[PDB]
RNA sequence: AAGAACCUUACCUGGUCUUGACAUCCACGGAAGUUUUCAGAGAUGAGAAUGUGCCUUCGGGAACCGUGAGACAGGUGCUGCAUGGCUGUCGUCAGCUCGUGUUGUGAAAUGUUGGGUUAAGUCCCGCAACGAGCGCAACCCUUAUCCUUUGUUGCCAGCGGUCCGGCCGGGAACUCAAAGGAGACUGCCAGUGAUAAACUGGAGGAAGGUGGGGAUGACGUCAAGUCAUCAUGGCCCUUACGACCAGGGCUACACACGUGCUACAAUGGCGCAUACAAAGAGAAGCGACCUCGCGAGAGCAAGCGGACCUCAUAAAGUGCGUCGUAGUCCGGAUUGGAGUCUGCAACUCGACUCCAUGAAGUCGGAAUCGCUAGUAAUCGUGGAUCAGAAUGCCACGGUGAAUAC
């Protein structure tokens, strides 16, 4: 979109970055090669754990992994034996010594990125996009969000023609660096095509 | 004597870092002669942004790599050897050097 | 005694050591008329030191660096202006009236995407 | 501009010579950005002028400039109809500054020698009245009252 | 030259750095590529406005 | 008059050298390397260098010692 | 397209393959890998070699290679008028809307219009409306003044020894470097103005009126652009629209148009001397010094993963001499000969250098373009793409205007 994208435009005000790695740049490529390739394994066996963020820094000459999720469960379960698979195979894939830890985010309806899923999830399944995006409102400003706005593009409903919905609710502004705006995308493979969904969260001015 | 260089993008967390090695090293000795800002190296990219023509749409990005240096002289070996590898440095690049 | 002034014009940095004697002027360990006065700053440097006094009342030692030809004149202009503390500051007031005081933050301006220079924008054909 | 008020600042006089004139002088006699040689030139010029008339350095070319002002200027102005040729009064500075772009224009013209004595020749033959910059300069005075109603 | 020793080119030549393009990593573009992130513009792009790419910051000077 | 200091041959074009010197000129060799170097060790030879379709033979004469063997070979067609 | 001689590269002609170049399931055989030879343009087939190791439950696996069957793999193939994502433009113009309330049978209106003012739907007063949201400003970066801390690889004011070079004792005042603070907010005064908003002027102040610049792009329009970056609905190919290789092509050329560079010269050209900058890159990399060469370059080759070393002696500028107004000592295209250098490979089709030739061009029709201050104008330096390539793109500095009635 022509609006420059939230989690960018503040990463050195309010939003920090999702890795904190230094190196050089003999190796830059090689780090971010990996950081990529570990994200995009983990996050689809961690599917249903609903996992927010994945922040990767460099401890000293190791990876150490951090993801946080609103249902810690089924990545704990009993005892660590469901993150031990984890940390050795991401170990595998990274060639160096991993570190894997989990973090608990209450209140999930109130995060960008898993209020999108949320949708998309309603979507494929054939659920009233107008509803499913009512009720994301609602639950988010029932939880004390100063504001939400959300968006659905694609052929809703099957239609022959695409077309974009939104709703905005409470305050959001977008050309405010000061405050901070949880932002994010999700998309949906439908019989009909791809339906493209996108949320802001407006929680705080600073 | 044995001259420390240090390496980060923020400018905060280098500075954290280089309190905690001069604490440390005024702790465990003395002649401790404090960071030095030194020059920041400003690595400047810029790159098209729309996916075909419209050259005119770009954007400019830049990454701040900043720099500290801290030097000591202490005479006893003990206390330097004893403040290596007790200390993370807050997580961004060292390096040790005589 | 030892006056100082640091003077500024275009990343033209200056540093101006008055003091009382009657001696020459001295930029950057040298002469100034050696260093081709005539024209360079042929009456931009002696500006400060001819209305207030004669320039021939305090000696001096001034070295710049950083700049061009009207980059030092300027810098030392403006180092001199702020390096006349003989007396009090009775002088910034006439000196304010001349307008030698402030310095010229006027720099030059960055060069912009789908431009050429800073402002010439690229000819289009037809409208 | 249409809306706010403009003026711009006073250009330092001329070296030595002290004359704010002979200072835009060389701002318009200024080619490519470079003073040195615009200076260099105008001082070869006006000690030549001196010298070849007898005259003083500051006023003898301040008669030539006198002497080339206009008063009246032609503006395009078509109100109902096609153009009209409607003179106009000139203010104080722009007489000066087109009577200054008259003399260099006319300097530029010519193919004597080279500048420094171009110069010099059209300050002479303005001084005299048989010059190009006079002959283009009795131009707008015939040209004068030919429009008064209109506006 | 020195006796037959330039002639030893029987090797496929494929070693030579010409051979190799030096594409995207992610997807695989001929152009639009850069060697300090080892990706290509689009790509790139995406990472750093994600927030992905270490000490990548907007430009405003 | 270039390229350093010394001319270039393919070596699968050079195997077919020295068989046309042994056994004399017979026939012309149909091959697609556009590289070898007109050296001497061929007057008195002719050539059949490719162009993409057809294999357009080509006499060597004495006067061709800095031209290549590509060199007479017209791959541009006109009206 | 931020780098078409191979590759890139899909396209053309040829030579090859059909569970395949790539993922995955199964069977059998075989360490991988390192060396050469025959044919052939190569791919490719066709041999000799060498090798036959870890776990090993002793019927095998994990790393990997060869052959075979079938599910498949594959598509830069079509539809941007099915789409996601991303982008251009109106346009950084100030507007675009929603709650209740009220008016009208209704579409709708009001607010949001009016009197002032502002760069602004910015603010004040009035008012049948009272509030709010997106947008404007403001938070962000950079720049202009000052202060605190720190003082090397940077600096040298006061002192000293000084091959009298900041180079060596030393110090940290200062430039400077980078962290944190102060400051500018119509704030203090005068006048104008419905006494309000605001406007004009003055003082102070480095900076006076969102100080200069950047980022920031509202609701929407153009079925605007991209199925080729990627993803993706539908359709189509699958013994070829898939895959491998050699060469060629994208660089053609009776014409037209767009954007630029170099010139028509004396505010200049040439020779000698000689000034003054910022911002960047560097490990298959930057590559001192010294030696050879009229040259592009070659040998030696320290130092440097960086305020240290290198790229790298900025050009304009100014001090002298020559040319003295011409198709010229201007102008450099074209062309011949001879060379330097990256690379398996400079012929189709690279860059640079030495010698020789020296077209057009003497300011340019209708028409049309950018720019209001460090602006324009003109002069140099760097970076990305990249083995080897700029007059293009991005970026830094020197000199530095004219005119806005
Ligand atoms: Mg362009
Ligand atoms: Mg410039
Ligand atoms: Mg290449
Ligand atoms: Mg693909
Ligand atoms: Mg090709
Ligand atoms: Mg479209
Ligand atoms: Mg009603
Ligand atoms: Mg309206
Ligand atoms: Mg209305
Ligand atoms: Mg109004
Ligand atoms: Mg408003
Ligand atoms: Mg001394
Ligand atoms: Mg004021
Ligand atoms: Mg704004
Ligand atoms: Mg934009
Ligand atoms: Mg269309
Ligand atoms: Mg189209
Ligand atoms: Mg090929
Ligand atoms: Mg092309
Ligand atoms: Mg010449
Ligand atoms: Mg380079
Ligand atoms: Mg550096
Ligand atoms: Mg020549
Ligand atoms: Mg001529
Ligand atoms: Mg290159």
């Amino acid at each position: 979109g022509q609006k420059v994208h939230p989690n960018g435009i503040r990463l050195g005000i309010v939003k920090p970055w999702n890795s904190t790695w230094f190196a050089n740049t003999k190796e830059f490529a090689d780090n971010l090669d990996s950081d990529f390739k570990v994200r995009q394994y983990l996050t689809k066996e961690l599917a249903k754990a609903s996992v927010s963020r994945i922040v990767i820094e460099r401890p000293a000459k190791s990876i150490r992994v951090t993801i946080h999720t609103a249902r810690p469960g089924i990545v704990i379960g009993k005892k660590g034996e469901d993150v031990e698979k984890l940390r050795k195979v991401v170990a595998d894939i990274a060639g160096v010594p991993a570190q894997i830890n989990i973090a608990e985010v209450r209140k999930p309806e109130l995060d960008a990125k898993l209020v999108a899923d949320s949708i998309t999830s309603q979507l494929e399944r054939r659920v009233m996009f107008r509803r499913a995006m009512k009720r994301a409102v609602q639950n988010a400003m029932r939880l004390g969000a100063k504001g939400i706005k959300v968006e659905v593009s694609g052929r809703l409903g099957g239609a022959e023609i695409a077309r974009t919905e939104w709703y905005r609710e409470g305050r959001v502004p977008l050309h405010t660096l000061r405050a901070d705006i949880d932002y994010n995308t999700s998309e949906a493979h439908t019989t009909y095509g791809v339906i493209g969904v996108k949320v802001w969260i407006f929680k705080g001015e600073i | 004597r044995i001259r420390i260089r240090l390496k980060a993008f923020d400018h905060r967390l280098i500075d954290q870092a280089t309190a905690e090695i001069v604490e440390t090293a005024k702790r465990t000795g003395a002649q401790v002669r404090g960071p030095i800002p030194l020059p920041t190296r400003k690595e400047r990219f810029t790159v098209l942004i729309s996916p075909h023509v419209n050259k005119d749409a770009r954007d400019q990005y830049e990454i701040r790599t900043h720099l500290r240096l801290v030097d000591i002289v202490e005479p006893t070996e003990k206390t330097v050897d004893a403040l290596m590898r007790l200390d993370l440095a807050a997580g961004v690049d060292v390096q040790i050097s005589l | 005694n030892q006056y100082y002034g640091t003077g500024r014009r275009k990343s033209s940095a200056a540093r101006v050591f008055i003091k009382p004697g009657n001696g020459k002027i001295v930029i950057n360990q040298r002469s100034l008329e050696q260093y081709f006065g005539r024209e360079t700053a042929r009456m931009v440097v002696r500006q400060p030191l001819e209305l207030v006094d004669m320039v021939e009342k305090l000696d001096l030692y001034i070295t710049v660096k950083g700049g061009g030809i009207s980059g030092q004149a300027g810098a030392i202009r403006h180092g001199i202006t702020r390096a006349l503390m003989e007396y009090d500051e009775s002088l910034r007031s006439e000196l304010r009236k001349a307008g030698f005081v402030t310095r010229d933050a006027r720099q030059v301006e960055r060069k912009k995407v789908g431009l050429r220079k800073a402002r010439r924008r690229p000819q289009f054909s037809k409208r | 501009p249409r809306r706010r008020v403009i003026g711009q600042r006073k250009i330092l006089p001329d070296p030595k010579f002290g004359s704010e004139l002979l200072a835009k002088f060389v701002n318009i006699l200024m080619v490519d950005g470079k003073k040195s040689t615009a200076e260099s030139i105008v001082y070869s010029a006006l000690e030549t002028l001196a010298q070849r008339s007898g005259k003083s350095e500051l006023e003898a070319f301040e008669v030539a400039l006198e002497n080339v002002r206009p008063t009246v200027e032609v503006k395009s102005r078509r109100v109902g109809g096609s153009t009209y040729q409607v003179p106009v009064e000139v203010r104080p500075v722009r007489r000066n500054a087109l009577a200054m772009r008259w003399i260099v224009e006319a300097a530029r013209k010519r193919g004597d020698k080279s500048m420094a004595l171009r110069l010099a020749n059209e300050l002479s033959d303005a001084a005299e009245n048989k010059g190009t910059a006079v002959k283009k300069r009795e131009d707008v005075h015939r040209m004068a009252e030919a429009n008064k109603a209109f506006a | 030259r020195w006796n037959a020793v330039l002639k030893l080119q029987t090797l496929p030549r494929d070693s030579s750095p010409s051979r190799q393009r030096n594409r995207c990593r992610q997807t695989g573009r001929p152009h639009g590529f850069l060697r300090k992130f080892g990706l290509s513009r689009i790509k790139v792009r995406e990472a750093a406005m994600r927030g992905e790419i270490p000490g990548l910051k907007k430009a405003s000077w | 008059r270039s390229l350093k200091k010394g001319p270039f041959i393919d070596l699968h074009l050079l195997k077919k050298v020295e068989k046309a010197v042994e056994s004399g000129d017979k026939k012309p060799l149909r091959t697609w390397s556009r590289r070898s170097t007109i050296f001497p060790n061929m007057i008195g030879l002719t050539i059949a260098v490719h162009n993409g379709r057809q294999h357009v033979p080509v006499f060597v004469t004495d006067e061709m010692v800095g031209h290549k063997l590509g060199e007479f070979a017209p791959t541009r067609t006109y009206r």
